[PDB]
RNA sequence: AGGAGUUGAAGCUUGGUUCAAAGAACGUAUCAAG
RNA sequence: ACGAGAACAUACGUUCUUUGAACCAAGCUUCAACUCC
């Protein structure tokens, strides 16, 4: 049995993440966002997702610290976000997807584009003088409907898994998603959280939906 | 593909080889502003005129369509309309905007209306602002 | 989007060609002030008429809403009296206005009351004004 | 735990921040204030609020003057605001928001638009020729409700921790904040005060809050 | 540490300051005086008070004529407001702030509105006919309390530089504020000067004071 | 906002369509251009005292303002026939008794943009 | 006995200054080597 | 009765860390509330 994590990502602000660092142009935006290059609309790659969670999510465990290797930190962390150690390995049960921006039509009628230009600089203490800096940002408000596909491998381990996903969830909305979060941007607030089955019925699929949409 | 500004047309073989020329030529005959002696633009204002190119540089290239939207094109016809009221001000910037010849660059954009001939121009700004600063710079 | 000003219409990839060809009527065939002398109106009237837009604009470009305001239109209405009083001031800007068709514009402004007609309007009018210094 | 330092600012002048990203007429606001572009509603960077803060809170610490890179202060200021030195790379313990204006209803109650036009120039020394510009400025009392992560690593440290930052409050209340200051704009202050709990709850929360509450 | 000048401006005249984007209409004032947006309430502006005194201490120091950039001014005027030159730019040790009309509650007891139109006119010498205006213009016997933030760097210059400060303090007695000051406007009075800390305690306090407030 | 028929909006289009109808079929010696100019001072000099104020009521030194301006005008007309005939054509005095019943600032900025609209329609033709 | 006529005119509408800096640039595991 | 048969180039991994769009700059310059009868 396969279950689907339904939710959607709402930008509390900027969410700088992704880009070539390659040279744009000369006085134009540097660094731009990741984008789906077939309608180049702004993107949340999984990528990005599960190693903000899985940093949150084993910071939370191992209670306090996490000063070690990404390979071994904690079982409950190895069995949600995969394995690869030598004698002992085991397979992720989450598949995080590429995020793309879904709510472009309300962005449309709101007479905005998905994405923005945030000027910044710095002052080299020293001279006093200023340094711009221009970066891509997409603008807040902007939704990004997710599916995550959770393989259920146990049923006497489901239950846990999801206190820990609502728990990595909860950490990700007091954090920052990508790029320069202690900056003012980055900050996103999960909402409309759903668990539906891919194929056939699951019996006790309640106690996971409002354990994850509470 | 292929961009017209006088008798010779420009294109992407061409654009930094003809803003070089142009900026080059800028020097060796600078501009006399009705006194003694001679007057070049400055740094800060050819950067105002990269940064008009630019508030429409940072939309066009994320965009679909071969040709451009109607919203693009009315802010490259604005683009054009801010180029000769700076240039009427100031005679130092209508010598450079001439010499470096920009008006008929963007006519030509606004007559064929696609993404190409506007990332042309682009860079063929972009080309120019680079060449500026690579003679003789102040920094 | 859409203006109209006679049976000739200016819309937004344009107002550069009819700012052209306003001021370039304005030149080769100027005013006469009821003498055999010639005379064209100074930059000072027509940028006071610039900055009766700009009292208006700097409260559009920073709002949202596709329809404007009683406010807002309101103070339209204001910049067509406007006009007319200082019109009827000096007899250049008369000719000024009825020449580079000002009250047409502004009057389709309050017809169609959309944010971006009163944007197209303040675009036509700083290029009035930017091919005026240019000439 | 993490901590929110739940708090507000209130303006006493005008604080123009920041340069847009949106074309200019020719009679009207050369560099217009920093919005946020789905609502259009003005906006304190928090990239500009850390900056500042930490300019500040590490020219009061390192008593004097300062005129280091950011990664050369002293260990609170690097603990506190993050830090890239090679080897002795540092977390910010500090999250900063973009902050968007917060009382727009009591704005609009006193019936004037949320931001205003301050008019300008600069007279030429010999020839007493004026030269007008004209600068978008956001209108004094426009209160900006922040929010701050705090992320509570060493229990044994939040002490000094809130200490520097209500020292950094302290002096930031006599300064300004982002533009044109020293002409007479940028004046805020801070109020309301007081920090929380992300979730959980801190043992002693109540010596946080009277360190922030004064 | 830092000191806060605080003061009041007393005014003998007129004082006709800044730029409105109200309407006029035409049978009243054209050209009206800056407000405090806010509840729009008569406002100095931090900038044309540092203007003016940055020019009356220009001309004093360099003893008479003043033909230069402002970058160029004396030592004493770049370390109190300010510089732009690329070598050397000085971070101001002031910060003036705008003044808002403090006693409306005095004037409401002489029961006289806040400010007041003055008619004048321009008579063409030619043929006698004039050409008449209408000014918007504060009235006399309007206090406007001000507190401009010093900025201690080091101890050895703020004794020369509080005596600057009192000499721009008396020489923009003799001269006007702002607007159509040399035809009768904008005629000030420093009245009750004062300097303290904002936090902990400056031990040569007691000395600034007899500089400044006498 | 509504304010007897004249909105916020169509002040000046009344006031154009009143200087025309003034045009063509005037009275008998057509009104000059130094009384209507008073009428303007002595509104525009209650205007300036109004739009200082601070609140979106009225006090009672305006309400008094505007009572003396009518008593001003109902002189100045019982002055003239050919001012009778302009302040008839116009709806002045209904404006001024709809203030009275009113009381609100934005009626008062309205009927002065009227009057302003009156000056310069009547400028303009 | 007060009538008219000027209700603002001219000038500048931003000037200059830095216009992405320092980091990491794949690490591992089978494969192989021993 | 195919140098063939069987075989995922796969598993793990935040485009991220540090950075005030700043600094400098009077809404000012020149004007008789006036002329005529």
């Amino acid at each position: 049995m396969k279950l689907v994590i339904e939710g959607t990502i709402v930008l509390k602000t900027g969410m700088h993440i992704g880009g070539s660092s390659d040279f744009s142009a000369i006085g134009a935006v540097a660094s731009p966002v990741v984008r789906d290059t077939l309608t180049r609309l702004p993107l949340i790659p999984g990528s990005s997702l599960k190693g903000k969670m899985r940093y949150l999510l084993a910071k939370e465990l191992n209670n306090g610290i996490l000063l070690n290797e990404p390979n071994n930190d904690q079982d409950e962390i190895l069995r949600l976000f995969g394995s690869s150690e030598k004698d002992k390995i085991r397979r992720a049960r989450l598949k995080f997807n590429d995020i793309k921006l879904s709510n472009l039509a309300e962005l449309e009628t709101f007479n905005v584009s998905s994405t923005e230009v945030k000027f910044e600089n710095t002052i080299n203490r020293k001279t006093a003088v200023a340094n711009p800096r221009q970066i891509e940002r997409v603008i807040a408000g902007s939704k990004f409907d997710f599916e995550i596909f959770y393989n259920l491998d146990d049923i006497k381990e489901v239950e846990k898994d999801f206190e820990n996903i609502k728990q990595g969830f909860d950490l990700l909305e007091f954090d920052y998603l990508g790029g320069h979060g202690t900056r003012g941007s980055g900050r996103i607030a999960f909402e409309n959280l759903s668990v539906i089955t891919a194929v056939g019925n699951f019996e006790k699929i309640n106690t996971l939906n409002e354990i994850l949409g509470a | 593909t292929e961009l017209k500004i006088g008798n010779e047309k420009v294109n992407s073989t061409n654009f930094g080889d003809f803003a070089e020329k142009a900026i080059r030529g800028i020097n060796h005959k600078p501009f006399v502003n009705s006194k003694g002696g001679e007057q070049k633009i400055t740094t800060s204002k050819i950067r105002g005129i990269l940064e008009l190119v630019n508030k429409v540089y940072n939309r066009v290239i994320n965009t679909n369509d071969v040709e451009l939207s109607e919203n693009i094109l009315a802010d490259i016809a604005y683009i054009k309309v801010k180029i000769a009221y700076e240039s009427g001000r100031e005679p130092v910037v209508k010598d450079f905007i001439q010499r470096t010849a920009f008006t008929a660059a963007i006519t030509d954009v606004m007559n064929q209306r696609t993404r190409e001939s506007f990332l042309l121009f682009a860079r063929y700004v972009e080309s120019l602002i680079a060449y500026f600063k690579f003679y003789g710079g102040k920094d």
